[PDB]
């Protein structure tokens, strides 16, 4: 458990197989999400199998499948700020600590 | 030497205690439990000061006017003394005018 | 009570800043306090002086031997600097009689090698040392670092200096560091020596000119607590030198002193090092 | 003088008139400014913390 | 007491931590320090317009020495070097006079050409030829 | 005062000119709180400007703590020995940028 992720490369073709399952068209980027049950199918299967939830905050933004899409392609990362200082190739002069 | 040598002993403060964690809770009543009660129904104090302000020639003509018939009688002297000193000061000593 | 905490804090850092000063701890050296590393100071140090070391031989240029036998005698509860130490002093000793002879080229044999022996002295290269945080990296046995240690390890840096980026660089490094201790310096602050005139003397038979005249120029005050005797020293009726004293014998070795300067280069006026 | 009397008269006049124009413009162009939403939330930042 | 004031020595020794050196009781007790110290930044702030005054008298003194000393007098000395345009102010004659003392006889000597040069202009009226250190080179 | 204060000659530390320019300033250290307002601007001062000022100029070497403290502090020591421990609290990125290349410059 963390909200530690990386995008698959093949995030796309996942993709149009769970759209797909869930219910087709061609130009299925332009899919309204209207609907509250099968937004909830959807986002529940992208959770459950890729282990990353759409927030609270960010669930009325997407009301598209491409919304959707552009959300799930974004590498969100975390680790303290001592092991981001410590693996961004300081120069040999800075030691940094973590008394913690 | 006007400053203490040594550094008091720390102020322990539990910020999670009874009446810290449970602070606010009911002062928005009245808005949501269908005006039954009024917030000013929820404070503790004087009866006098409950659910008013003033300065201090209304409080004391309140706290006179609405338990001077119990107050000790050297208090009440006090207070009696009070009013009329501060009938004497709000209107006849001041800058504003 | 005055109750409160940030007057009780700041009383307390006052008082504690009193006893620093009134029973100040003794001197503990650097790596045994706090924000310490010895390979990025050791790679700062490279940095700082604007050339290139090789990390293990400077390293070694900082380990002293008697650092080896403490740490064995504590062990029982690596190099030393020593053939960079005779290298850096060998390269030091020729370069800076190379130097004094390159510039000031009329100076005997004897005063060129007081003047390199005072440049390699102790108080010349323990005060540059201290200065260029050398005590700092020093690893020896105890602290302060006793001055043939200091030495020892400034000129095993030079040493690993040479080994490392040449003959050119290591010159420009002793140019740099102690040649520019001679500026503001007069001679016979450097290179002290005794009976100026003997020595004024047989300088000039060397050139074979005639035996100098003391001659008094100028004086004031000759009966008083406090004269002014101007012996000039002349030859063939010309002066080579005059020099001021307070009384007549002072002088005289005042201007043998002023007449072996303007000899041998050591003129205040002369011309500076070119750098 | 360079020229007489009579010869004065209306010659920098216009650039009096708009001079007096621009500084009544600035009279009457003082009213209070733009409030933002980013200034506000610019002090919610004073909690910021590292991770 | 609801909030009396706790950081007082500190405010007490701000004071008394410039007048350390003073002499007597000012050295000691708050009220006398203050007095003392309120009045000596006054006068610190003066003094500079004093040192600058009292720096250029004594350059003047001593050029006045050092051109004395040639035959010559200040305010020849000054107002020949001008006209010769040598700009030199006062700090670097003074410190010449000292250090390097041919290098103001030559000064002295040059605004004794211009004097003379001057002399002999403003006797002979009328259209001459001007000196050689007379000639001034303009500046467009 | 002048004469309240001690006063010195204008110098320098080995003639600082002459063969070579050398960085006096030896060391750094920032001790700047994980959570704490004080030393807020001094964290993005960690986070933005600090590598850049160490790749600006190699001889020196910074430290950043990072303890739980309460006013952060930048200690310039120096290679006379000298030591100027100065305080970046309530202090912005810009003043604190300033101030840094302010220890780093001088002697
Ligand atoms: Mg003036």
């Amino acid at each position: 458990r963390s909200r530690a992720y990386t995008p698959p490369e093949d995030l796309q073709s996942r993709l149009e197989s769970y759209v797909k399952e869930v219910f087709l068209p061609s130009n299925w980027q332009d899919i309204s999400l209207e609907d509250s049950r099968l937004k909830f199918n959807l986002l529940a299967h992208l959770a459950d199998d890729l282990g990353h939830v759409v927030p609270n905050s960010r669930l009325h933004q997407m009301c598209r499948v491409r919304d959707v899409l552009d959300f799930y392609n974004v590498p969100i990362q975390d680790r303290s700020k001592f092991d981001e200082l410590s693996a961004s190739n300081l120069p040999p002069n800075l030691k940094i600590t973590w008394s913690y | 030497i006007g400053i203490r040598l040594t550094l008091p002993p720390p102020k322990v403060v539990d910020r999670w205690n009874e009446k810290r964690a449970m602070f606010g809770v009911y002062d928005n009543i009245g808005i949501l439990g269908n005006f039954e009660k009024h917030p000013k129904e929820l404070i503790r104090g004087p009866i006098w000061l409950r659910g008013w302000k003033g300065n201090e020639l209304q409080r004391c003509i309140r706290k006179r006017k609405m338990v001077g018939s119990r107050m000790f009688a050297d208090d009440l002297h006090n207070l009696n003394k009070r009013i009329r000193y501060l009938y004497k000061h709000f209107n006849r000593h001041g800058k504003f005018r | 009570v005055k109750k409160g905490f940030r007057a009780a804090f700041r009383f307390q850092k006052e008082l504690e800043r009193q006893r620093l000063l009134r029973c100040p701890p003794p001197p503990v050296r650097r790596s045994e306090k706090p924000n310490w590393d010895y390979h990025a100071e050791i790679q700062a140090f490279g940095h700082r002086l604007q050339e290139n070391f090789s990390l293990d031989l400077l390293k070694t240029a900082f380990v002293n031997s008697c650092y080896i036998k403490s740490e064995e005698a504590k062990r029982q509860q690596l190099k030393s600097n020593q053939e960079l130490s005779e290298q850096g002093t060998s390269f030091s000793q020729t370069c800076l009689t190379q130097f004094l002879e390159d510039e000031y080229p009329d100076m005997p044999t004897e005063g060129i090698k007081n003047l390199v022996d005072f440049l390699t002295g102790e108080e010349v290269v323990c005060h540059v040392a201290r200065n260029l945080a050398v005590e700092q990296l020093t690893l020896s046995e105890e602290f302060p670092v006793p001055p043939a240690v200091l030495q020892q390890t400034f000129f095993a840096v030079i040493g690993a200096l040479l080994q490392s980026s040449g003959p050119e660089r290591t010159a420009l490094f002793i140019r740099d560091f102690l040649i520019t201790q001679m500026t503001g310096k007069e001679l016979f602050e450097m290179w002290k020596i005794i009976n100026p005139m003997g020595l004024l003397v047989e300088e000039l038979k060397k050139r074979n000119v005639s035996a100098p005249e003391s001659r008094l120029t100028r004086q004031s005050g000759g009966t008083t607590a406090l004269p002014l005797y101007f012996v000039g020293l002349y030859c063939d009726k010309k002066l080579i030198a005059e020099g001021p004293g307070e009384t007549v014998l002072v002088a005289e070795e005042e201007a043998a002193r002023v007449a072996l300067r303007k000899l041998y280069g050591f003129t205040e006026n002369r011309r500076p090092w070119n750098y | 003088p360079y020229m007489t009397r009579e010869q004065e008269r209306g010659h920098a006049a216009v650039r009096r008139r708009e001079a007096f124009e621009a500084i009544k413009a600035a009279a009457t162009s003082k009213f209070p400014p733009h409030r933002f939403i980013a200034d506000q939330l610019d002090h919610l930042n004073v909690t910021k913390k590292w991770s | 007491l609801r909030n009396r004031v706790t950081d007082r020595y500190f405010r007490i020794q701000e004071v008394l931590k410039h007048a350390r050196h003073f002499r007597g009781r000012k050295n000691r007790c708050y009220r006398l320090a203050v007095r003392t110290v309120i009045r000596a930044f006054v006068k610190c702030t003066k003094a500079r317009y004093l040192k600058k005054k009292n720096m250029r008298t004594l350059w003047i003194n001593r050029i006045t020495a050092a051109s004395q000393e040639h035959g010559l007098k200040y305010p020849a000395l000054i107002g020949n070097l001008v006209k010769c345009q040598v700009e030199l102010n006062r700090k670097v004659l003074a410190d010449l006079a000292i250090y390097e003392p041919k290098t103001f006889k030559s000064l002295a000597a040059l605004a004794s050409r211009r004097r003379h040069e001057g002399f002999a202009a403003a006797l002979g009226d009328g259209k001459e030829p001007e000196g050689i250190f007379s000639r001034v080179v303009q500046y467009h | 005062t002048a004469r309240g204060t001690p006063s010195r000659f204008l110098a320098s530390v080995l003639h600082n000119g002459l063969g070579r320019y050398v960085q006096q300033l030896q060391r750094l250290s920032f001790s700047v709180s994980r959570d704490g307002a004080s030393s807020r601007g001094a964290r993005e001062f960690v986070e933005r400007e600090v590598i850049d000022f160490a790749r600006r100029n190699p001889g020196v070497v910074i430290y950043v703590n990072s303890r739980p403290c309460c006013v952060p502090r930048v200690v310039a020591e120096y290679l006379n020995g000298a030591v100027r421990e100065e305080s970046i609290h309530c202090k912005s990125v810009e003043e604190i940028s300033t101030l840094v290349q302010k220890l780093a410059d001088q002697s």
